[PDB]
């Protein structure tokens, strides 16, 4: 072995990552609301055929 | 083998026969758990008896069975009801899992009560034994000599008192520069992590006080804290320290960053309050 | 200590053995600590295991006669890993065949053939071949005669039980009442009324009066020497069939139309 | 400001006061929730328009999961062209903390048939990516 | 990669190794969401592109 | 000669090395690596044989060894000790390459990324021992080492894919030895073998990997079937943790075969049907797989018959498996005709074959089915026949015998008749219509739900390749 301060660097990832999951959770919001957009875009398709 | 004879031996009247039987189960509690799930109300019955003297192992055997099924919830509760058998859990590296869950369980309960009461870990609303395991995990982290794992865990369970005690023993004024970096790792953290209005405010406030206890600090650091809480009374205290420590250079440098970064509303109130301090018109 | 049980057994008192067996279970802890609990059996550990084995078999047999089902269950269980361990070290005794037959009789007499078939797949390897069938023959043929609904053979087996009589009698009494029960279950749906003499013949009694006594227990009215199931069968099924946990779940016609409906547009 | 908005039908006047209701709330965050709901539930276009901006100014400087769910609903749920615009602009302001999430959201909102939605996507990346340049953002605005 | 051939101060080294994937397990149950997310977001988005 | 063989083999191995190392060092790609490993392994075991049997050893020589040199030296020496530049670390052709393990880095023990590679090297070795049938000591030794070796790792998802395949050979070699010959040694290690799988299955739930989990459940259900412990298999089924999320089609197929066996011995037939059919469908229809299909097809006869539906005459007729299923065809014909004498004759003659496949225990129960069919036949033909005439025909003992078979048959409703003992005949009460019953409603529900199920399955699947071509540059 003969390496230390692997625990210093590994713990850095333990902080960053907690906040890095909040970011990608806004990207889970894209899935909820392309349901809304697509649902309403069936209605907008009835508008365009008029 | 099958563990069914050991369960049959539970039923016999002498205490001596049952205590030996429970120990035999423990050799193969995650390694032969199938029968024990089905005949589980017997082991619980032995816990509920107050004339049984190996209650503590009956609670453990049960705990383990619920861990194997997937049922984390009841495994934690039985953990605390053993009344010990926490020694076992340090000597088991394959099940520190339920130790982890005890943290989960604390942090959901802590966050719940935080909104309605300032403190609740002093009150008997949260169970003391569950609290004990929480603080124990934070020590384990520090046994590996990492402070980073310990502040992390502490934050969630809304413990200001642990956070202070942690910073304080690793502040000893080794250098002026070195005390600031840790605080700044924390200040930036509370802004981007804790979205809780009240708990974020307390943390920022304790970080002002540690540098305020020091006779020499980065004041640059302190300026961040002033602006985000947008509170004039903090700056008023900071200038008063500087009144009695004055330099033509030091004062001028803090003041130039400060009027740029500070908000318009904040600055109006502050110039009023510095007159009453008796501080120079040059600052104003 | 262990020799107290031994002399008690020969003498013919099985109450004496029963009550005296738990002080001996203190000495079965110590026995256990001598051996490695079947992670090796040498001739050093075989003489020590022989006592553990010897105490368990003979406790099993006393308990059946004194009707302690509870105690029986204890022995049953313990005995299993000792026979199971090795192909032969101490896995061979005559009492091995003896006990196997009794365990199985006990599974039939609860009237749950599920616990029987589970045991039967476990027995069919080493154990069954090694001891051969020579009292195993009995509980297996019986069970078979019950799948068939050939109670004439099943009832006959009890009688041939006399020849090996010791403590098979404590199960045979339980088995008769069950054999009679299975028939009564069948008779309801098969036909609806029968003369008194033909019911006697079927349910096995030597007197007409003992037939009407089983009638009253099974809640069936014989009047003018005729049984009736037109009332009774429908009554018993209804009280039982009344439940409020799967009777609000039947699956409506309305419900089925809706259920299809949403699958098409989603 | 809310009452005289309902009573007058004057076009210039009503616009001014719906915006003013949004202005006065800033840094409120989770204390703007009563005002936000009331305005987005008015049937007037003007009060819907400012409601989107009540979420923007209040929830500026701090990113929230909430603020985003509520403004995506607005663009889709209202067919009046100005209310659609207002909801896009508002995403920028909340999200100037992490401004490298912004192109990724509004990529979707630049595929829109409605030209107003597209027009607002411009201002959001404007607001987020003003102070420091970003190479991702240029690809959306192209 | 972690070692457990040698241990020192009565399994102190590997006590710490055991609790680091258990700290990160909290984060991995949240990543199982984001891993079905990748498939369903691309699924409805291509659906939105034909419309 | 010998030197030549080593270099030629080692080169071939380097190619394969490159492909897998790129995946794990570029972050997990999950489904993708499992696919790559199997294809490489088929190629490699076959290679191992030709050009010396030190092929495995060459790879170990030009790579870092946390513990891999020790195992390779044990194996070699056993199979006659040999020196030809075959003592690992002897030949150097890494030449300061990160890929082939940097020179400087190893000394310090700065790089320790051998672990996964180690799983794979062992993995080839287990399989080569099995093809050879030089399992024995070599296999037991690998097994020894590898248990503390996984517990020395605090595992990662890519490494779980590999150890899910190690675990396949580890169960099996114990079975192989025990299946030679009963040994006192075999007994001691069975109880051991059960314990370790159980223990590791709990850890592999938490790390969250499908392959390690599914595989372990399968090995343990099979362990239960040999020991006749149906109860331990039931509580095991009732655990519920068996996932469907990413599990291979090999693991599901085996999974359903076991399910069919477990239900049938404990007297449930209904639910065994669905699975015995499912298990044929997931398994592919190759010649190297033909054996597995012979097992399923034998089971399909018992399961189906006990539920009370006769399986296709046709299915067994028009196979190539017809000779294996020759005793079993004769079971089906006996039931069909209702002839008792026929069924008894069959199971006597072929008894040795039936015992191996473990269909025989199910056959004792299939006796019961023969008899009901014989009387079923008589009831359909003949509305009113005296029970006197029924006795003659099926050669039964008395008037009481004939009554008690027919009486049980009607509790389960299979004959559906009424016995008259005071009018001296059995009279069929058959309505025999189901078109003016609420029954068709219940059938059509299944058919419609299955159909919609498939419409969704088309819809979901369709998009994913479309998405990938879109990522790639094209016009």
């Amino acid at each position: 072995n003969n390496n230390s301060a692997l625990s210093n660097v590994n713990s850095d990832i333990y902080f960053k990552l907690k906040k890095l999951e909040k970011e990608y959770e806004l990207l889970t919001l894209q899935e909820d609301y392309i349901k809304d957009e697509q649902r309403h875009l069936k209605r907008e398709l009835k508008r365009a055929q008029e | 083998t099958t563990a069914a004879p050991l369960l049959a031996l539970l039923r016999e009247n002498q205490d001596s026969v049952k205590t030996y039987a429970l120990e035999s189960i423990n050799n193969v509690v995650d390694q032969l758990w199938s029968e024990i799930s089905n005949e589980l109300p017997d082991i619980e019955a032995l816990y509920d008896d107050d004339t049984f003297s190996d209650r503590e192992m009956a609670a453990l055997i049960a705990s383990k069975v619920y861990y194997n099924l997937g049922e984390y919830e009841s495994a934690v509760k039985y953990a605390l009801a053993a009344k010990d058998r926490f020694d076992i859990d340090e000597k088991s590296q394959f099940v520190e899992t339920i130790v982890s869950k005890s943290i989960e369980m604390y942090v959901q309960e802590a966050s719940k009560q935080y909104t309605k009461d300032e403190q609740f870990y002093t009150k008997d609303i949260i169970d003391p034994k569950l609290t004990s395991i929480f603080e124990r995990m934070i020590e384990k982290c520090l046994k590996a000599s990492e402070l980073k794992l310990a502040l992390g865990i502490a934050l969630e369970g809304y413990r200001l008192d642990i956070i202070e005690s942690a910073l304080k023993s690793k502040l000893d004024q080794d250098s002026t520069s070195e005390n600031v970096k840790i605080i700044n790792y924390l200040l930036t953290l509370a802004i981007t992590t804790v979205t809780n209005s009240k708990f974020r405010s307390s943390i920022l406030r304790k970080s002002f006080d540690f540098l305020m206890n020091m006779p020499n600090c980065d004041y640059l650091t302190l300026n961040k804290v002033v602006v985000n809480l947008n509170d004039a009374g903090l700056a008023l205290q900071l200038f008063k320290k500087l009144k009695e420590e004055n330099d033509e250079g030091l004062s001028a440098q803090i003041a130039f960053d400060l009027v740029s970064s500070a908000s318009q509303q904040l600055l109006e109130i502050l110039v009023t309050e510095l007159t009453a301090q008796g501080y120079d018109p040059a600052l104003l | 200590l262990t020799k107290s049980l031994s002399i008690a057994f020969e003498n013919g008192d099985y109450a004496a053995c029963e009550k005296l067996l738990p002080p001996i279970k203190i000495e079965l802890i110590k026995n256990n600590l001598l051996i490695p609990d079947l992670s090796i059996q040498n001739d050093i550990y075989l003489n020590d295991l022989m006592i553990t084995k010897r105490i368990l078999e003979v406790g099993a047999l006393a308990s059946i006669q004194t009707f302690n089902f509870d105690s029986f269950e204890n022995y049953f269980n313990q005995l299993k890993p000792y026979y199971f361990s090795n192909n032969h070290k101490l896995s061979e005794s005559d009492k091995k065949s003896k006990l196997i037959s009794l365990y199985l009789l006990n599974l039939l007499s609860q009237n749950n053939t599920t616990k029987f078939h589970s045991e039967l797949q476990y027995l069919d390897k080493h154990i069954k071949n090694l001891e051969d069938d020579s009292l195993l023959s009995y509980p297996i043929k019986l069970d078979r005669w019950l799948m068939e609904g050939s109670y004439q053979k099943a009832w006959d087996l009890l009688q041939s039980g006399s020849q090996n009589i010791s403590e098979f009698d404590s199960f045979t009494d339980i088995l008769k009442s069950a054999i009679r029960d299975e028939i009564a279950k069948n008779t309801e749906l098969s036909y609806d009324f029968l003369p008194l003499s033909n019911i006697k013949a079927l349910l096995f009694f030597n007197n007409e009066k003992e037939t009407e006594k089983f009638a009253l227990e099974r809640n069936w009215p014989i009047v003018n020497s005729k049984v009736y199931f037109n009332n009774q069968s429908k009554e018993k099924a209804d009280y039982e069939d009344e439940m409020m946990h799967e009777e609000d779940q039947k699956t409506n016609i309305i419900e089925k139309a809706m259920d299809y409906a949403i699958s098409i547009e989603n | 400001m809310f009452t005289y908005s309902q009573e007058t039908q004057h076009g210039n006047i009503t616009r001014g006061l719906a915006v003013g209701l949004a202005l006065i709330n800033y840094g409120r965050q989770e204390l703007a929730d009563d005002l936000i709901t009331k305005m987005l539930a008015s049937d007037e276009s003007l009060l819907r328009y400012g409601g989107a901006f009540t979420i923007a100014l209040a929830y500026a400087g701090t990113g929230n999961n909430s603020a985003v769910k509520r403004l995506l609903h607005v663009a889709v749920s209202d067919s009046n062209d100005d209310v659609r615009r207002a909801a896009v602009i508002a995403l920028g302001f909340v999200l100037l903390r992490d401004y490298t999430t912004v192109p990724r959201i509004v990529q979707l909102l630049s595929k829109s048939h409605n030209a107003h939605v597209r027009c607002g996507t411009a201002f959001a990346l404007g607001i987020a990516c003003a102070g420091k340049g970003l190479q991702s953002a240029i690809d959306v605005l192209d | 990669m972690t070692a457990a051939v040698t241990s020192s101060n009565i399994v102190l080294e590997t006590h710490e190794s055991g609790i680091k994937p258990y700290f990160e397990q909290k984060i991995q149950e949240t990543e199982l969401k984001i891993r079905s997310k990748t498939e369903n977001v691309r699924r409805l988005e291509a659906q939105r592109n034909a419309l | 000669l010998h030197h030549s063989e080593k270099k030629y083999a080692e080169e071939d191995q380097v190619q394969e090395l490159l492909k897998v190392l790129n995946e794990i060092s570029k972050t997990t790609l999950t489904l993708d690596p499992r696919y790559i490993w199997r294809s490489l392994k088929d190629l490699s075991s076959l290679r191992n044989q030709e050009l010396l049997n030190a092929e495995t050893l060459c790879f170990t020589v030009n790579v870092l060894y946390p513990d891999s040199s020790s195992f390779k030296k044990n194996l070699l020496k056993f199979i006659t000790s040999n020196h030809k530049s075959s003592v690992p670390g002897s030949a150097e052709l890494r030449n300061s390459y990160p890929a082939s393990f940097y020179s400087v880095n190893t000394e310090k023990k700065t790089i320790e990324v051998t672990a996964e590679i180690n799983c794979f090297m062992h993995l080839l070795v287990q399989l080569f021992l099995w093809d050879s049938k030089e399992l024995e000591q070599l296999v037991e030794f690998n097994r020894k080492v590898v248990i503390p070796n996984l517990l020395c790792y605090y595992n990662l998802r890519s490494l779980n894919l590999i150890n899910a395949k190690l675990w396949f050979y580890i169960y099996l070699s114990h079975e192989t030895l025990a299946r030679s010959s009963e040994e006192i040694n075999s007994d001691n290690q069975n109880i051991i073998l059960r314990s370790t799988m159980m223990k590791f299955l709990k850890i592999a739930s938490l790390k969250h990997d499908n392959e390690t989990k599914a595989m372990l459940i399968n090995l343990i259900l099979r362990d239960f079937l040999n020991n006749g412990e149906v109860d331990s298999a039931s509580d095991f089924i009732s655990k519920l943790e068996y996932p469907h999320t990413d599990v291979s089609s090999s693991l599901e197929a085996r999974y359903f075969f076991y399910l069919s066996k477990i239900n049938a011995i404990q007297l449930d037939y209904s639910t065994a049907n669905e699975y015995i059919i499912a298990a044929i469908r997931k398994a592919p229809h190759n010649s190297k797989s033909l054996g597995f299909l012979q097992q399923s097809n034998k089971l399909h006869c018992c399961i189906q018959l006990l539920m009370g539906d006769i399986p296709e005459l046709s299915f067994f007729h028009q196979s190539n498996m017809q000779k294996s299923l020759l005793p079993y065809y004769h079971l089906t014909k006996a039931v069909k005709l209702g002839d008792l004498k026929k069924f008894t004759s069959t199971i006597t003659k072929y008894k040795q074959l039936l015992l191996k496949d473990d269909t025989y225990q199910l056959c004792v129960r299939l006796r019961s089915n023969v008899i009901k069919t014989g009387i079923r036949i008589i009831s359909l033909t003949y509305k009113k026949i005296s029970l006197r005439d029924i006795c003659l025909k099926l050669n039964l003992d008395s008037e009481q015998t004939v009554e008690y078979m027919v009486s049980r048959a009607i509790r389960d409703g299979v004959i559906e008749a009424k016995i008259n003992h005071e009018d001296g005949f059995i009279e069929t009460t058959e309505l025999l219509n189901i078109y003016d019953s609420e029954d068709p409603q219940q059938v059509f529900d299944e058919r419609i739900k299955f159909a919609n199920q498939l419409h969704d399955e088309y819809l979901v699947s369709m998009r994913y390749p479309e998405d990938k071509k879109t990522q790639q540059n094209e016009k």
